[PDB]
């Protein structure tokens, strides 16, 4: 392979407010090769009933995924997309910021 | 609705 | 507005055990309808909006048999392409294919296209005549070779100039509800500051439908690129986009900066401005 390391993108489909249902998302994208692992976190913990996207890829033959979960915000939990990939010399942590 | 025959390269 | 009908095929081989994994996935503009899965229990191609599910049994199965047809050719593919670049059995490779059909905003048929990849690398692909190919390398003229002998590009261009925009034509119309109504974008502007003498203004773009969207930041009614952050447009899960574009200005000069949105919902683009 080339190889092409993942773009990660951390996020709430809604404006969060605490108590509120919502989704959290993790974006990935602009990877090669496909082989991918996300998991999505709470206080570190591994989110079990975690969805995605079906593999599909862009213009230069990247791919993208989009790993989701509903969730409700609350003042004290962290949110993250912990990511591996053959790039990573190991897993990369995205913690999810309530403006980006 | 798929073309029905892809061949092969 | 014109309109596409796309379908994305990607196959990874699995030199351990078994056959490659197959994923395919078919668009209307950028709202997914169908996709098979050679991982999933199923084994049929699967709706994915609810337009699609009106179609009949004997619809489903044409498309399950011509997606595995599909998957079958990239199997043969995975193990030619190995040899034509003489790699080793042990590793795993990748194809991609795409293609698909456009109409314009006068429902006529605008372009075709048919395109392959082999480890994320052009490969082959069909000219915007649909007439010819374009072959990256002397593995890819092998396969134009073959081809042009077999005139593969009459029986796609026949495809990608007929079926192609009738089912797309079909689709619009079946789907027109949610496929042929734009959702411009909600938009918004926060303020951080980031140190005593300086603020990040972020525009937001929320909830859109197509992607497609521009979003520039202009000083003083001029365009400006330095000092801004723009992220990549994102699906939000509901079937709509998102996209943000930042900018760090001195404090108590925000009111020079303006935000100007551009969306095929809009028809005349917004333009935001931090006052309160």
């Amino acid at each position: 392979m080339i190889q092409r390391t993942p773009k990660i993108q951390v996020y709430s489909r809604h404006p969060a407010e605490n108590g509120k249902s919502n989704f959290l998302n993790c974006y990935v994208s602009g990877f090669h090769p496909s082989d991918i692992e996300v998991d999505l976190l709470k206080n570190g913990e591994r989110i079990e009933k975690v969805e995605h996207s079906d593999l599909s890829f862009s213009k230069d033959w990247s791919f993208y995924l989009l790993y989701y979960t509903e969730f409700t915000p609350t003042e004290k939990d962290e949110y993250a997309c912990r990511v591996n990939h053959v790039t990573l010399s190991q897993p990369k942590i995205v913690k999810w910021d309530r403006d980006m | 609705y798929l073309e029905p025959a892809p061949v092969t390269a | 507005g014109s309109h596409s009908m796309r379908y994305f095929f990607t196959s990874v081989s699995r030199p351990g055990r078994g056959e490659p994994r197959f994923i395919a996935v078919g668009y209307v503009d950028d709202t997914q309808f169908v996709r098979f899965d050679s991982d999933a229990a199923s084994q049929r191609m699967e709706p994915r909006a609810p337009w699609i599910e009106q179609e009949g049994p004997e619809y489903w199965d044409g498309e399950t048999r011509k997606v595995k047809a599909h998957s079958q050719t990239h199997r043969v593919d995975l193990g030619t392409l190995r040899g034509y670049y003489n790699q080793s059995e042990a590793g795993s490779h990748t194809v991609q294919r795409m293609y698909g059909c456009d109409v314009g905003s006068d429902w006529r048929f605008l372009r075709g296209y048919h395109q392959y990849a082999y480890d994320g690398k052009d490969y082959i692909a069909l000219k915007e005549d649909l007439r010819s190919w374009t072959a990256a390398d002397m593995a890819a003229q092998t396969t134009k070779h073959k081809w042009e002998a077999a005139h593969v590009a009459e029986q796609l261009r026949a495809y990608l100039e007929g079926t192609c925009v009738e089912w797309l034509r079909r689709y619009l119309e079946n789907g027109k509800e949610t496929l042929q109504r734009t959702d411009a974008p909600k938009t918004h502007m926060t303020h951080h500051a980031v140190s005593d003498h300086e603020a990040t203004l972020r525009c937001w773009a929320l909830s859109f439908y197509p992607a497609e969207i521009t979003l520039t930041w202009q000083r003083d009614g001029e365009d400006q690129t330095q000092d801004t952050e723009l992220v990549e447009t994102r699906p939000a899960g509901d079937g709509t986009f998102q996209k943000w574009a930042a900018v760090v200005v001195p404090s108590g000069q925000e009111q020079r900066y303006t935000c100007h949105v551009q969306h095929e919902g809009l028809p005349k683009p917004l333009t935001l401005r931090w006052e309160p």
